[PDB]
RNA sequence: AUGCCUCAGAAUCACUGCAUUGCAGGAAUCUGCGCAUGGCUCAUUACAUCAGACGUAAUCUGCCGCCAAAAUUUUGCGG
RNA sequence: GAUGGGACGUCCAGCGAAUGAAUGAAAUUAGAACCAACGCCUCCACCCGGAGGCAGUAAC
RNA sequence: AGCCAGUGAUGGCCGUGUAGUGGACUGCCAUGGCGUUGACGGGAGCGGGGGAUUAGGGUUCGAUUCCGGAGAGGGAGCCUG
């Protein structure tokens, strides 16, 4: 008689405004399995460009981040680069730390030098403080903030 | 009226000059059509149609070179195919 | 005037940043249109490189798409009802991407009757059309909230253009889990 | 490299509608020649095999461009030999009876 | 010290030279393009400017190159 | 009466711009049996009506 | 020797504005961001290619021809393109 009505997440909805991927049409039922994950669900997904793997997580999951690299519209180009977590206590943000060495000529030596780095960090990613990340160059983002994390090892 | 001739109804000013007789002036007369400005118009929309003409010649040879090519390729498949069912 | 440089702003150490240099007409902004919702009233504006950008003042009418049915209507929006903003917005009427907002239903009601034979001067149609439906209603369901919507009268739809930058009232109807957050919250 | 068209008995009709036409008012436009197996194909077009090889070349002449319930009626002779499908026919049953 | 006329946008100067109801040159004005380049100086200025390496899939782009173009019931005469 | 086939007529169908829907590929396993209608091949010389099976087969 | 948050400081959500990204800007939310590897403040100073002095390492100058930036007494606003 009449189509079946879906529910609120209510775990992910907790904003005032309804969270959705701008790429997908979450009330579209398709004959074609285009953007559908294991469970059934309608979710994009993409592969970004170097030798770099989508998560499962990603795939599978059920967050929004429209500023994730691999569920969004954010295209990664640029830079890669390497760091290690320094703190974690902004809301999908952390900072790392890249520690170098630069050579002074006149001594013929070796000086230590250090360098804080902003990134966004996707929810498939669980990093913590001590851990080594791999990001890759965006668009700006925030005021601060120009890469994106691709790789927790 | 329409279709009148127009070239001496102008008028002409004479201009009393010393030393020789008067000058006689008169204006340019403008948006004058003859017979070789009416072929100038009528080329361009002959010439314009044509263009497009071409165009749509160059567009089939392209899709016909397409079309020959994957049907080299299919029959080259269904040979290899037929061969294949004849052969067990 | 107006600027969007990040010449004034702090720096991350806290530091106050001495500027040299005068202002470019590079990074101008401009005030916002503040769009209500009435008669149609446009005003243009030359943008950079030519081009003409368009001013929405007091817009009234648009585009509501259909999503699941793929198609769209021309409607008269009505009133908004929610933003997430503030309710500032939806107390002055202000016309912004996003915006909740109700239609007439009138286009989409006819729009039904006439592709499904279902009326919410179908019974004078030829023969082959009453076949055509047969067929289109065999595997077709509408929803509970959709079906009664349109027996009342409105229906909720969100903008989804800019009208401040196009001059365009465009919208898609509320569909799915997004009605049922919306309508929990206009309680 | 001779034409392999002519001394064919088997001609081919282009604009036949077989869900408006049925067979019994396709054999009516040929009266005066033995007719033997009628085929349509779903484009539209059909085949009908003839007896006699010197019949099917004056049924393609005056009949090119004549009207047929519309639509012009385009006619000309085909290969299609009718001994050739018959070994072919013998061939499938036979290969049908080993597969099952 | 920034203006620009060719065979090829617009001359009835009551402008000039020859002819004798024309042929030329054409002051002035309208129109189109340029004046955001060049030249000068070093006051400000340290997550700024600049240099080496990279991006714009975050955008605008006259002049120049190679190209493209099948929308549109108009006009005359008799009503 | 047939999501039946052909005509006839009556509204749309150019580049660019706005909103919504679809396309913008696939690359982790091998054989069978029934019912719906779709395509072909055989009969009973054709037609009539009334039978039985997958040789081949980019799509239309 | 501590700096940054009324009136944006660091990040998040829906928007506005821009040719376009962005706390660039409005509303709401969290407590973050930087620092003895010298932040914040003060002094001198347009940056570079380069010049002077040459065992080697170095020290010092660069308003000035080329490249980049800024200004037209001071300082603000704008039209046409
Ligand atoms: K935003
Ligand atoms: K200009
Ligand atoms: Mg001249
Ligand atoms: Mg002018
Ligand atoms: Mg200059
Ligand atoms: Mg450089
Ligand atoms: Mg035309
Ligand atoms: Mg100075
Ligand atoms: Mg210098
Ligand atoms: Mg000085
Ligand atoms: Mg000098
Ligand atoms: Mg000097
Ligand atoms: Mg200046
Ligand atoms: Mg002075
Ligand atoms: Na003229
Ligand atoms: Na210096
Ligand atoms: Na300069």
């Amino acid at each position: 008689n009449y189509a079946r009505t879906p529910t609120v997440d209510l775990t992910v909805q907790h904003e005032k405004a309804y969270q959705r991927q701008t790429a997908v049409n979450e009330n579209i039922r398709t004959a074609s399995k285009k953007h559908v994950n294991r469970s059934g669900h309608i979710r994009y997904s993409k592969k970004i460009g170097l030798g770099f793997a989508t998560p499962k997580a990603a795939i599978n999951g059920k967050y929004i981040d429209r500023k994730c690299p691999f569920t969004s519209n954010v295209s990664i180009r640029g830079r890669i680069l390497r760091g290690v977590v320094h703190s974690t206590k902004m809301r999908r943000s952390i900072v790392i730390r890249r520690n170098y060495l630069h050579f002074i000529r006149k001594y013929q030596r070796y000086q230590k030098r250090h360098r804080n780095i902003t990134v966004h960090c996707s929810p498939c990613f669980d990093p913590k403080p001590g851990d080594e990340v791999v990001v890759g160059q965006c668009r700006p983002l925030s005021k601060t903030i120009r890469y994106n994390v691709l790789q927790v090892v | 009226g329409r279709t009148d001739d127009v070239r001496k109804y102008v008028i002409r000013r004479k201009v009393t000059k010393e030393g020789k007789k008067d000058r006689f002036k008169a204006p340019k007369i403008q948006r004058l059509i003859t017979s070789t400005i009416r072929a100038r118009r009528a080329k361009k929309v002959r010439v314009a149609i044509d263009k497009v003409r071409k165009s749509a010649a160059e567009r089939r040879e392209y899709l016909r070179l397409v079309g020959a090519r994957r049907r080299a390729a299919r029959q080259r498949k269904a040979a290899r195919h037929h061969s294949s069912r004849v052969n067990a | 005037g107006i600027v969007r440089s990040r010449l004034h702003k702090r720096k991350i150490t806290g530091g106050k940043t001495k500027i040299h240099r005068k202002r470019m007409k590079a990074e101008l902004g401009r005030l916002p249109a503040n769009t209500k919702l009435g008669p149609r009233r446009v005003s243009p504006v030359r943008a950079r490189g030519g081009n003409f950008k368009l001013r929405g003042l007091r817009l009234d009418t648009g585009n509501f798409a259909w999503g699941t049915e793929a198609s769209a209507q021309r409607a008269r929006i009505l009133d908004v009802v929610y933003n997430a903003t503030s309710n500032e917005l939806v107390r002055t009427k202000t016309l912004v991407k996003n915006c909740i907002v109700v239609v007439d239903a009138a286009p989409f009601r006819l729009w039904y009757a006439k592709h499904y034979g279902i009326d919410l001067d179908v019974k004078k149609a030829s023969s082959k059309l009453k076949r055509k439906w047969e067929y289109r209603r065999k595997h077709h369901k509408i929803e509970k909230a959709l079906a009664d919507q349109l027996r009342e009268g409105r229906l909720l739809a969100r903008i989804t253009s800019r009208p401040g930058q196009t001059g365009r009232a465009d919208g898609a109807l509320l569909e799915g889990a997004e009605l049922q957050f919306y309508l929990k919250k206009l309680d | 490299k001779p034409d392999p068209h002519e001394g064919s008995s088997v001609v081919f009709l282009s604009p036949i509608f077989r869900t408006s036409t049925t067979n019994g008012q396709i054999r009516e436009l040929f009266t005066g020649m033995r007719v033997l197996r009628i085929r349509t194909y779903r484009q539209n077009y059909a085949y009908v095999y003839l007896d006699s090889a010197a019949a099917a070349q004056k049924f393609v002449k005056e009949k090119n461009g004549t009207e047929f319930r519309g639509k012009k009626l385009r006619v000309a002779l085909s290969t299609r030999s009718l001994q050739k499908e018959k070994d072919r026919a013998e061939r499938a049953n036979l290969l049908s009876d080993a597969h099952n």
